[PDB]
RNA sequence: GAUUGACAUUCUUGAUUUUGUGGGUGGUGGUGCAUUGAUGCCCUUGUUCUGGGCCCGCGCGCUACACUGA
């Protein structure tokens, strides 16, 4: 995330020109969309519909985020990014 | 698996307060907080003036 | 690894998604169908909200590069909407990977309709008119993915019949609606798995069974 | 900031339009109040005071004196496929399968066509129905009552006595059943209501008496509704109470004689005719 | 439903007068 | 003359926006010198509601003399000037409301705007949009057939024959004036307008579909020489539909 | 919820309520 | 457990302190969604789903 | 006497029209072809007035959240 001013903005590759170099790293690997697509296919997989999983995603910054099998991720990407900083700040979201 | 929807708010800022459901107590929640920080400010400033 | 639809010598794989929604809206304001940025016109015109989703094909693009028989290049896909635009694919294609670049690729829908590669020769995405049996032969086994039949897995379904010329599938992309499943080409419908599935995971189930039966 | 500048510009132009409209309204009110009283005086003080019609008269006299197919070829298959899809949606379909609940009246049409029994009566009533459908522009519900009265009258004249011409009477009743289907394709909305009227009629008769107060009109009524009506829908207002009525007719009473035995035999034939296709 | 709100706004204005008789940049 | 405030009234009613007929114009039909009044007022009063209510009142108060007094001189040239200053040659919403309110006088408005349309270079889109705003409502039958036979026994013009195509493809009833109108057009369509002007299917939209529900009281021998006309004119698009379209007149 | 999500809007609901007040 | 990387480009040395069985799905260029979906479908065929 | 602007319920015109049946539902276009030559495809039914998010954090105690339960 990046609290810019205004409020947060996520870190994609495509959401700006140079916030990646502004923070001091590379725009070539600013890749959360493969995380979103990969996790939504893992959630919508039939073995997840049977409930034989638990998905621990993580980042380079050492954090560990557990999602339940019963998570209905928002289908879009904008609502997913709106959920992402709610997760990254409040550390807990309800049903 | 019984599936649920995560409650959150669009353009979520931690610095701003959350989306108040009830308009009849939203302003009293804003004012019973503001009043407290402004009371602390005016008491701190008058005692600094006194010292 | 090269393959057109005139490759009648051996077995191929065909995936067709049915009843999509992508017909660009023009307010010089130049947008495609979505469901997050603009919805006031979508609720004033009477169209249903949850049907408006190009994210279905933007997430279905795993079928473009999933098959490990890309050393033969077995896959060919096709889309269908109310407009009726159809799209031929390359098994070693270079797709716009993200949603905003795929969504900026909307003149291909609207008025460009003909894109070419780096050598300006190979039409990577081809918009030849209906049907599909003008390109693939009639030797392709009739299944469409539905939600009522007893499930038969794609491994056994492929390894049943050995040297037919193509295999095909018809998947659906909606909120809820009975797709025109078995009226045009199909007659018998194969049920999906024993849980309500999505379009991307239905295509994943079909191609994973297909590659596991073809042994890559 | 450029959007806010253009917003201030549009708001300034809208305020200028409102100021111009208010100034023009007040100026027009003052001008119209202080001009006309001498404008009329000036206009009155100053001394101020065909072939199309002929061709229109000629065409008027000429018009008052005398006073492809591919679309309509496939229109029948279009409406037939619509009938088939609504028939299957009525087989396993429409009415939610729920709710868990645990210009006459039957005599004036006969008095109008009261000369013959079948041929001339239905022909005169058909001509009167054509004239009533032509001259019924503000009373189509009375045309519906007319069709219900015609249905009731034609059912109790289709069954009276077979001492007359048997083959010619069967011919004219086949023609009558065909034209009754041809009008039932057009009108149903009180055909169903008079069907409820006959269900209540036969229910009152069946609680009055076992079989001796039961006319043979039930046979021809069940025959006409199961020949005209597509009886293959899941729940309908008409047939389903009549289905359990003929079920209790088949398995309620002691059939003492061969008349009731033949009643049951033609009932088995007619229920096979009913649900052959369902 | 209104007694709390108007006595709150009145005492807030009272403490604003308390801030306003002195300088007290807030 | 005037009250000498009509220049102020013209300046405000050029760009008026919301209001109705004032104390002057409410009885300016019931005055006597209102011709000279509106002449020196110089009607550039092309505000939408003023135009709509003004045409409303003087077509409530339009006779044939009043039509030839305040129709011919300036409104045709105003239509020509606005279709010139527009690129697509289209009229406006207040023009459409003026026609929709002003059509309902039967034989005055035809000599008003329909008959002088052929004066100074009529045009295709403008005659099409004029037939549109003239045919979106009901037309009086006797004056309609009078206008049709009037402008078809007038000489030929392509934007006039477009209006004739519209008026005969309106699916309208038939008098004997339209019968012998078709007869003299048949007599003109020999090798004659057929010799000096080749007519494709664009102008043959009248003659592609002609008599679907029209005659029903006359014979088919005028149909027979219309068929000899369409067999004298060699064309592939029109032919075999003429029989199943034109044989509707029974006897 | 089979293959969809939820949907709500911004403070235009409060704008319509303020127009209704 | 699968330690499926969400890398765009680089080395999958992130879990080189517990993970032993270095195994994939092909030698082809796949997407990460395709890799985890292949493993979940393999678990389905292994555990009768 | 069916009905039109009405000296705001009023006399002032008048065939322009009243309750229902259909079918044309909607052409004032964008578009491939000389500047006007049905050439593929789309949609239907312009207007009196009207619109703003923003430069409390830290942490000390006290308290709730756990069958060690009530």
């Amino acid at each position: 995330t990046h609290k810019i001013s205004d409020k947060y903005v996520l870190l994609n590759c495509d959401d700006h020109q140079g916030l990646l170099k502004k923070m001091g790293r590379d725009i070539s690997e600013a890749r959360p969309d493969i995380t979103h697509q990969c996790l939504l296919t893992l959630l919508d997989s039939p073995i997840n519909k049977a409930g034989k999983l638990q998905v621990y995603i993580q980042t380079s910054r050492g954090i560990l985020i557990e999602v339940n099998p019963t998570v209905r991720i928002p289908r879009t990407f904008k609502r997913f990014s709106g959920l992402m900083v709610q997760l990254l700040h409040k550390l807990s979201i309800r049903s | 698996i019984p599936t649920h929807a995560p409650k959150y708010e669009e353009n979520f800022n931690p610095d701003k307060k959350s989306y108040d459901p009830d308009r009849t107590r939203s302003e009293i929640n804003k004012m019973k907080a503001q009043l407290k920080k402004e009371r602390k400010f005016t008491m701190k400033e008058i005692r600094k003036d006194a010292k | 690894p090269v393959l057109t639809s005139k490759d009648k010598i051996t077995k191929r794989m065909i995936v067709v998604l049915a009843m999509a929604s992508l017909e660009t809206h023009k307010i010089d304001k130049y947008v495609l169908l979505n469901c997050d940025d603009h919805q006031g016109l979508l609720k004033k015109m009477g169209r249903d909200i949850s049907e408006a989703r190009p994210d279905i094909t933007h997430q279905c693009l795993l079928t473009l590069l999933d098959s490990p028989i890309n050393k033969a290049g077995k896959l060919q896909v096709y889309i269908q909407t109310s407009r009726g635009i159809l799209i031929e694919v390359n098994p070693t294609v270079r797709i716009p990977r993200t949603f905003k670049r795929f969504s900026g690729l909307m003149v291909q829908l609207l008025h460009k309709l003909s894109i070419r590669s780096v050598n300006s020769e190979e039409k990577l995405l081809k918009v030849i008119k209906n049907p599909i049996t003008d390109h693939l032969p009639t030797k392709c086994r009739k299944v469409t993915l539905s939600f009522d039949a007893p499930v038969i897995r794609v491994q056994d379904y492929i390894e049943k019949l050995d040297d037919d010329e193509s295999i095909c599938v018809f998947v659906g992309a909606m909120a809820r609606g009975k797709d025109n499943f078995a009226d045009e080409y199909v007659d018998e419908k194969v049920g999906l798995s024993n849980y309500p599935l999505s379009a991307s995971v239905a295509c994943s189930k079909f191609c994973h069974g297909a590659e596991d039966a073809w042994n890559i | 900031k450029k959007t806010k500048a253009e917003v201030m510009k549009e708001v300034i132009a809208k305020s200028k339009f409102y100021k111009q409209e208010r100034q023009k309204a007040q100026g027009i009110m003052e001008d119209q109040i202080d001009n006309l009283d001498d404008n009329f005086e000036d206009v009155m003080s100053e001394l101020m005071m065909t072939d199309l019609d002929k061709e229109y008269d000629i065409k008027v006299k000429e018009l008052q004196l005398d006073k492809k197919k591919r679309e309509l070829e496939q229109q029948r298959l279009d409406r037939m496929n619509g009938m088939i899809e609504l028939e299957e949606g009525e087989e396993r379909g429409v009415e939610d399968l729920d709710d868990g609940f645990w210009r006459t009246h039957d005599a004036l049409l006969d008095q109008v066509k009261k000369l013959d029994l079948d041929d001339h009566p239905k022909i005169v009533k058909n001509i009167i129905k054509a004239y009533q459908p032509k001259l019924a522009e503000g009373n189509k519900e009375k045309l519906g009552k007319f069709t219900a009265v015609l249905l009731r009258h034609i059912i109790f004249l289709s069954n009276q006595n077979y001492l007359k011409n048997v083959q010619s009477f069967k011919r004219t009743q086949n023609a009558l059943i065909s034209i009754l289907k041809s009008l039932s394709e057009k009108y149903n909305r009180e055909l169903s209501e008079e069907c409820r009227d006959y269900i209540n009629e036969m229910q009152a008769r069946y609680k009055k008496n076992h079989f001796d107060a039961l006319s043979n009109g039930d046979l021809v009524f069940f025959s006409i509704i199961g020949i005209l009506f597509s009886t293959s829908d899941q729940y309908h207002l008409v047939i389903t109470p009549a289905l359990i009525l003929m079920s209790q007719f088949l398995e309620q009473i002691k059939f003492n004689s061969l008349k009731r035995i033949a009643f049951g035999a033609v009932l088995v034939r007619i229920v096979s005719q009913y649900q052959r296709i369902s | 439903h209104t007694l709390a709100n108007n006595v709150e706004s009145k005492l807030r204005d009272d403490l604003e007068r308390l801030k306003k008789i002195r300088a007290h940049r807030g | 003359k005037v009250i000498k405030a009509y220049t102020t009234v013209g300046s405000i009613l050029k760009t008026w926006t919301h209001g109705k007929l004032p104390k002057l114009f409410k009885v300016i039909p019931s005055l006597r010198n209102w011709q000279d009044v509106i002449y020196v007022t110089n009607p550039e009063e092309w505000s939408p509601h003023v135009v709509y209510e003004a045409t409303k009142l003087f077509v409530s108060n339009l006779t044939a003399k009043e039509s030839q007094k305040f129709i011919n001189l300036i409104l045709l040239e105003r239509f020509r000037d606005n279709i010139e200053t527009s690129e697509d040659h289209s009229l406006n919403y207040h023009i459409y409301r003026a026609v929709k309110k002003s059509l309902y006088k039967p034989s005055a408005f035809f000599k008003g705007f329909l008959f002088p349309l052929v004066e100074t270079g009529c045009n295709v889109r403008e005659a099409t949009i004029a037939g549109s705003v003239l045919a979106k409502v009901s037309v009086p039958a006797l004056h309609s057939s009078a206008a049709l036979s009037y402008l078809l026994r007038l000489p030929f013009s392509p934007p006039t024959t477009v209006f004739i195509k519209i008026l005969l493809d309106k699916k309208y009833a038939l008098p004997y004036q339209t019968v012998d109108d078709c007869v003299y057009y048949f007599m003109r369509f020999r090798i004659g307008e057929d010799a000096t002007r080749v007519l494709p299917v664009i102008w043959h939209k009248a003659f592609l579909t002609f008599a679907q529900r029209y005659k029903n009281d006359i014979t088919q021998d005028q149909r027979d020489f219309l068929l000899e006309t369409v067999r004298q004119r060699g064309h592939k698009d029109i032919g075999p539909e003429i029989r199943r379209e034109l044989l509707a007149g029974a006897s | 919820t089979d293959r969809f999500k939820g949907d709500d809007d911004i403070p235009y609901k409060e704008r319509l309520f303020e127009r209704q007040q």
